[PDB]
């Protein structure tokens, strides 16, 4: 969900002996299953244009679950289900020559299955290989 | 220390920082951010090389296309504006329309050419380390490649030197851009030719690469006496700078040029054992290439099919091409000659062989330029001129 | 033979390229320039620079690399493009985009020079600076091109190559780098051009500029101008040796001292001025006082090191010079009376001078206090950044016989009634036509030459027109079509629109009725 | 008076309404050589379109040129002034005029009045330009000797200006 | 309002810029600003390449050269070091000795290697329309380069492929770049031979890009059987690092690789028309040079002239040769039963043609190798063994 | 022929090379692993980045332009 | 002079009336021949080094005058009768690659007449051509 995507949800609200609490619990000494993805798109003239007018925008309005955060030299993106660039629309957007291996210069990190195809960079949820 | 203050950066010092924080509004004044939003995109969004060269030159409303407004502030002796229409014969509704299919601004030019630049150095070492030059027919290295390439080069200097004037006069700012850099590739072209030919003298004990032999045939042989009677007229003999560049490039230079660089010395090297010729070539094409692709734009996509102007440009057009489609006719029946000098290779030096050069060379320049003019040309026709000069 | 060679690893290097570029021209009769000069001396100089085609983009492409690094990566990551104080990054909408026509002027005067040149070598050079201000011109675009998109104003940044042509300063630019270079003798391009506007006006303009840029928070323009600049060196020397030539033929040596005193006068005229308001005015930090920048570039350094130098071989100092050095105090202040007195006309955001400001300008001017600082002051007393005002100085200016002229040769503005510069009024009928000259050496120029003088000026364009009338016939509105680019302050709120200006009631006279 | 809008105007419309009217070469050669002896050049008769005149001559021009194209032989248009000169002896002519002037005031008009006759469509581009280069070459060398020679108040005098205002 | 606190920058923000600047001490703490300025400089002073590269690799003292102390933190079950000195025969006094004399780290690496992509690109576009394929023999096209240049990408991939367990294993960094450099060269070769046959499949209606027929040729036709078998012996045969690099490079590349790319494929495409061909071995025979530069001052400079080990070292690298020389030989014998099928071109494809390619490759092979080591070689006898293969 | 061919101008892209990539390899009894492994499963996957030599040196000295401008230059 | 290569040498220490007076003094309408050259280098990486560890060692040692001022983002370096820098002793200081055209790269200015021969550059007070 959109508020389970802050960088700062949930337990990371809590300080002091509040915090250690929840991160001590016995619920939260095994992992939990998480359909979220998440994206680190370092800071550059092309990412900026490409946070604001494309995940932003056509990107958010898909995929309204989508949270982006100021991380002084990256954006953190996090999201529900998958994130997706469109190589193809960033070059329109910055009008110089720009397949998915130029987008690929500034895309830092990736917590999920990454891939490209065609124009497009997707990071998934999905287990590909062992999801249907 | 130092006589003069050290300045204090606004961007780090913590007093001027917090100055100019202070200064600067929280919110945006506009939210326009597209560099000159109102150029008229040729492709289906504004390009960075649309954005960075259109509407440089500061034309006045009276020079079709400009947004001035005025005269000029200052003239020559006489009255002849900074630019002006009396430049060219061809008219138009924007001088502006012009764009390079390749979007060369100055930094993709010279960062494709530096890849070039490096690489070649790098090929030259290992070529050398190789030896490979061992293999090479040594009447074709000597006689032929030396002597007579070396001589092409002229060709291509004049050629460079034909766009001086045409760098003065052109009426906008991306026509500009396409004329200076087609110059430099052939003065490149030039420079490349010689290098090669000082390459080959560290290799060859007894290779000359001076250039006293190539220039004495330029200058006399009668095979480049029609090329070069050709050049000289379009480098110094006419100041209409779109004549310049279509008398040059697309004519001249697509059917001598083309046959001289493409079908004599690259094409006979790998019929010769010449495994370091193509090397250079292969800079020549594709720099003809991407010329030829800026030189098209201009004169068919903009000036022949002008909503207004189209049929009378392409009046001029038909009479140029008639003009230098002679001269460059010429030129190869007088080259041809040079086959009379070479060791017989059946299917490329042969009649047989030549006849078909030529079917390339004139059946491709119909295709690429004269159809796309109106200009009506019979093939075997000039296939058949140019024989005319080929020794049996 | 077949099995031995040598086959230690060899390349070329550029030199050993360049040292066959002399025999690359050929003798025929129709081998000279097209274009009309006075200078037909001998001239087959040497290149000092050996640089080839494949060299010349090696080098120029490494300089790219750097310089778009530091902007699309570094810089940006920054936030750098917001960190310039507003009244900076509205003067660099000016210099930048102004800066931009000089660079596209000097690629066809360039042309002209590769063009008049003799020697292969020389021809070769000149197509190399022919390249490179190719490259400036792209460099300037550049600088207004990433304000556009990381400043907290685009506009203006993001249209001069249309929003120019509505006002008065941007006609003296077409002249003073432009029009002034091409529209001429083509070999005297070697003085004009090169001795003058690049071993000259260059530095201050686009090396001594990136210390106020940095000064004022802005990293861009010192990353990219320090980075033009490189190329001159180039520029500077080959003009260097056509001068040379020139000096050495008695025939050629007699035309040079009068065109050097006029490409100086012709570039000084406007550069001085206009440079100084924009540095001294449109900054809030100050490096120097503008008239030392200029004491130190112009007159004694180029003086000395080129000027002075070649005194020993028949080079005059300029005969201007010493009303240049009186433009060089206080021409730029009374620049400044007519850019804030016009400032719609315009598409950047002034600011008046603050408190501070005005100490500065006071402790460095002794007189300016009482004379512009008086004047600025009653302005903002009469609302001259309140949109609800109604009041634009120009009408003040008229109601107090404060007229405004414009020189029919160079188009730099002149108020006789309150310049300090140099310059009085000359008004001339000639075959039915008013003509307003301003000082000695373009009244001379206008009298001998009045054809190569007709530029239209706006008081002719918008005679009897309502000022906000021609803004926005001009496009000089942001992209609500009712706010003007051009502004009164540099704050975020109470932006004028066209209403506001047209509540002023402002009509453009004929500043020579009267005569 | 009061100027109307820069780039279209009823002083625009109404010369373009005439230039339509063109229907030959001879016409329009006419036209164009009396429009530039009347609306161009510090010698002009009339300031009456100054501001305009400029874009007006570039549709006459424009007139001229398609006028040109549709009705002249090939030949005429490389060799030939629309006056039905030999382009090659117009040149001459002119050369050989302002060599022979004996001031810069001769000269200078000679150069001025050459452009009003003869630029493009008049005379073919090629001839044109190469025409005015030579008498640019004369016309610099003849006003660049002593340059400074005469005082302004000399100069004010050949130049024939009336003196409205010198502030002192 | 993003839930997490927007960082302030330090190097900007007013109050944390002033701390930083009031923490800062006024003077340097030291003097010496040349990083690693202890690495023992190759040339005349510490270059960049030797800096970043040099003891990156953590080695202890007890294998020669390292500078750190004590067992590895975990080692391979049984006991294998994480690096160790049973991982080669050789034995040098410090592993860190070798220097590439092209001193690539990674940047000018693919520096250079990006102006080859991009350059790469613009060529074939403009090679394409040029049209220049018209002149090839097609029977070279279709029956020779197709066939087999496409099959002797399997020996490059091969090649590639031994560097696995080569940059696992070996024992220093400087040699651990250039034999990951060499690998890419190597895959790359393979890649271009592709990407050459996919762009004539888009030039010639019924030209088969295809790898069922070269794959089928490398691992069954006689012509490869030879080399195949090398192959895969130097790759998945042995793990000693230095003796993959030697015989990989040194040896089979060298002689069997250096006949194939460029006295058959290179030289051939010379003397039957082929313009395409050259441009895609003039990088292979650039990326062989380069390599060799590197391999050459490893197994010579620092192996066979180590102070204490060079003639111990003579011993395993005289083994090694004597092997895979005659694996080679064999190699080449096979191969140059492909002149049978070949249009016969004097000087080229003849007996004395092809003796004196195999004098060439044999002759510099004993200057450029053999001699360095003191492995004795007849070249004469190495050329005859291979004509007994060539079929007249 | 040799008068007639499309001079449509065309490249090779990256991932017309990739496609080819699997075919690379042959089949010999002595073509696996060197090193020890408790891992002997089918592994024959396909990669996800399309990259070949060529395309990778033009990316990663894309990356380093950029960077090294920001550390030498600004 | 070391003194008089200053950037505010002479009448640049005078501010307010005192430099006016001296500014439009009667010997002070001419121009002044001067024996000095001026250049300026463009900060960066390369040209720092070269800064420290030639012009102001050796350079300065060969000629005592040379004056060197920060100016920000560029050096202002003054002298007389001539600078010169060899890009080969560049070169060796930085370990890379590095001809006379890449020293250019970073070589923003010049009042004097510049020119290279080898490896060296150099920028003269020398009037080459017109002196003997
Ligand atoms: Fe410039
Ligand atoms: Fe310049």
């Amino acid at each position: 969900s959109s508020a389970a995507n802050a960088y700062n949800a949930g337990i990371m609200q809590k300080t002091g002996k509040a915090f250690a609490d929840e991160f001590f619990a016995e619920e939260n000494q095994v992992v939990h299953e998480s359909n979220a993805v998440v994206l680190v798109l370092m800071k550059s003239d092309e990412i900026d244009a490409i946070i604001e007018d494309i995940v932003l925008k056509g990107g958010k309005a898909k995929n309204p679950s989508i949270v982006v955060e100021d991380k002084a030299g990256f954006w953190w993106i996090k999201a529900d289900g998958a994130i997706e660039i469109d190589a193809a629309e960033a070059g329109e957007l910055l009008g110089k020559p720009f397949s998915v291996y130029d987008l690929l210069i500034n895309v830092s990190s990736t917590v999920g299955r990454a891939y490209t195809l065609g124009t497009k960079f997707t990071i998934t949820s999905e287990l590909m290989g062992l999801d249907r | 220390p130092q006589s003069s203050q050290v300045t204090k950066r606004g961007l780090t010092d913590p007093e001027r920082a917090a100055i100019i924080a202070a200064a600067v509004p929280d919110h945006a004044l506009d939210t326009q951010r597209k560099y000159h939003y109102f150029i008229q995109p040729r492709w289906k969004r504004l390009s960075e090389y649309e954005q960075l060269s259109c509407y440089a030159q500061p034309n006045p409303d009276w020079i079709a296309g400009g947004l001035d407004w005025g005269d000029w502030t200052q003239k020559f002796h006489g009255g002849r504006p900074s630019w002006g229409n009396e430049s060219t014969e061809l008219r138009t509704t924007d001088w502006y329309r012009h764009r390079d299919p390749a979007r060369r601004w100055h930094h993709p030019y010279v960062k494709d050419k530096s890849e070039e630049a490096r690489y070649t150095q790098r090929f030259l070492a290992a070529y050398s380390s190789e030896g490979s030059i061992r293999t090479i027919d040594p009447y074709w290295r000597d006689e032929i490649l030396n002597k007579y390439f070396g001589a092409l080069l002229y060709s291509e200097y004049g050629l460079f030197n034909a766009h001086s004037s045409v760098g003065r006069d052109c009426l906008s700012d991306t026509i500009r851009q396409t004329a200076v850099f087609a110059a430099l590739d052939k003065v490149d072209n030039a420079q490349m030719i010689q290098m090669e030919r000082l390459f080959i003298a560290k290799l060859v004990p007894g290779f000359d690469a001076s250039t006293d032999v190539p220039k004495k045939i330029w200058t006399t042989d009668p095979i480049y006496s029609g090329a070069r009677a050709t050049v000289q007229e379009i480098w110094q003999g006419v100041q209409d700078w779109n004549e310049i560049l279509w008398a040059g490039h697309a004519v001249y230079d697509a059917t001598f040029g083309q046959f001289a660089r493409r079908e004599f010395f690259q094409r006979l090297a790998t019929v010769y054992g010449d495994t370091l010729t193509p090397f250079f070539t292969a800079q020549s094409q594709t720099y003809f290439q991407t010329t030829r692709g800026a030189i098209d734009d201009l004169f068919v996509y903009c000036l022949a099919n002008d909503s207004e102007f189209g049929a009378h440009n392409r009046t001029f057009l038909n009479a140029w091409t008639e003009h230098y489609l002679a001269s460059s006719v010429a030129a190869l029946k007088d080259f041809v000659g040079l086959y009379a000098k070479v060791e017989k290779v059946a299917g490329a030096t042969d009649r047989a062989g030549v006849s078909e050069a030529l079917q390339r060379v004139f059946g491709d320049w119909k295709i690429d330029y004269a159809d796309k003019i109106g200009f009506r040309v019979d093939v075997d026709q000039k296939v058949d001129a140019v024989l005319a000069g080929y020794k049996n | 033979d077949a099995l031995k060679v040598n086959r230690a690893p060899v390349g070329v290097e550029p030199q050993e390229v360049h040292k066959w570029l002399q025999s690359f021209n050929w003798d025929f009769k129709e081998n000279r320039t097209k274009y009309p000069t006075k200078y037909h001396m001998a001239n087959e100089t040497k290149e000092q620079f050996k640089v080839i085609a494949k060299e010349y983009a090696r080098m120029e492409a490494a300089k790219d690399e750097r310089q778009f690094g530091t902007l699309l990566d570094g810089l940006t990551r920054l936030g750098a493009g917001n960190k310039v104080h507003p009244r900076w990054g509205e003067t660099m909408k000016v210099i930048s985009n102004f800066l931009e026509v000089g660079e596209y002027n000097a690629i066809a005067a360039s042309a002209m020079l590769w063009d008049s040149a003799t020697a292969a070598e020389q021809k070769n050079g000149y197509l190399a600076q022919v390249l490179d201000e190719i490259r400036h011109t792209h460099q300037c675009a550049f600088i207004n091109h990433y304000y556009s998109k990381h400043y907290h104003d685009p506009a203006g940044h993001n249209d001069a190559r249309r929003t120019r042509a509505i006002g008065p300063l941007w006609k003296g630019m077409k002249r003073v780098f432009a029009d002034g270079f091409i529209s001429g003798d083509a070999v005297e391009c070697s003085v004009n051009l090169q001795l003058v506007g690049e071993a000259c006006f260059t530095n201050p303009l686009i090396v001594a500029v990136t210390e106020w840029a940095s000064a004022n928070g802005d990293e861009i323009t010192p990353t990219v101008f320090l980075s033009v600049e490189t190329d001159e060196l180039r520029h500077m020397a080959n003009g260097y040796q056509t001068v040379v030539s020139i000096a050495n033929d008695p025939a050629s040596a007699k035309f040079l001292n009068t065109d050097l005193n006029n490409a100086f006068w012709t570039q000084q005229k406007y550069f001085t001025p206009v440079l100084g308001y924009l540095f001294e005015y449109g900054s809030k930090f100050k490096v120097e006082p503008w008239v030392k920048t200029w004491n130190r570039w112009v007159y004694e350094d180029w003086g000395g090191i080129w000027i002075g130098r070649l005194g020993k071989y028949g080079v005059e100092s300029p005969a201007s010079l010493r009303d240049a050095k009186r433009d060089a105090y206080w021409a730029h202040h009374d620049l400044a009376l007519a850019a804030y007195a016009m400032w719609p006309l315009g598409f950047a955001r002034l600011a008046l001078p603050d408190e501070e400001d005005q100490a500065w300008f006071e402790a460095n001017y002794p007189g300016w206090a009482d004379h512009y600082g008086k004047i600025f002051n009653e302005w903002k007393k009469l609302g001259y950044e309140d949109p609800k005002s109604g009041f634009i100085p120009y009408q003040w200016l008229l109601a107090n016989g404060h007229d405004v002229y414009i020189d029919r040769v160079s188009q730099v503005p002149f108020i006789p009634s309150l310049a300090k510069g140099t310059g009085s009024l000359r008004v001339h009928e000639f075959n039915g036509k008013k003509h307003s000259l301003t000082d000695d050496w373009g009244e001379r120029q206008w009298l001998i030459e009045p054809e190569r003088y007709e530029c239209h000026n706006v008081f002719e364009q918008y005679e009897g027109r309502e000022l906000s009338e021609v803004i926005a016939e001009g496009h000089g509105v942001r992209s609500d079509g009712k706010t003007l680019i051009a502004q009164p302050h540099t704050r975020g709120d109470n932006l004028w629109t066209l209403e506001d200006i047209k509540r002023a009631g402002c009509v453009f006279p004929d500043p020579l009725a009267k005569f | 008076a009061k100027r109307e809008p820069i780039h279209d105007n009823s002083i625009r419309t109404e010369w373009e309404a005439k230039i339509a009217k063109l229907t030959s070469v001879d016409q329009a050669t006419k036209f164009i050589q009396d429009f530039r002896l009347a609306y161009t050049s510090p010698f002009r008769k009339s300031y009456d379109i100054d501001v305009d005149y400029q874009y007006i001559e570039r549709k006459i021009e424009e007139k001229l040129s398609v006028l040109k194209t549709e009705k002249l032989p090939v030949a005429d248009l490389i060799t030939k002034a629309t006056t039905g000169e030999d382009a090659a002896a117009v040149e001459a002519t002119w050369i050989a005029k302002i060599k022979a002037a004996k001031s810069k005031y001769e000269a200078e008009r000679i150069h001025i009045e050459f452009r009003q006759l003869y630029k493009p469509p008049v005379l073919p581009v090629n001839v044109f330009l190469r025409t005015d280069a030579a008498l640019g070459t004369v016309l610099m060398e003849i006003r660049n000797t002593d340059y400074y020679g005469t005082p302004l108040e000399g100069l004010r005098k050949e130049r024939g200006v009336k003196v409205l205002h010198l502030q002192a």
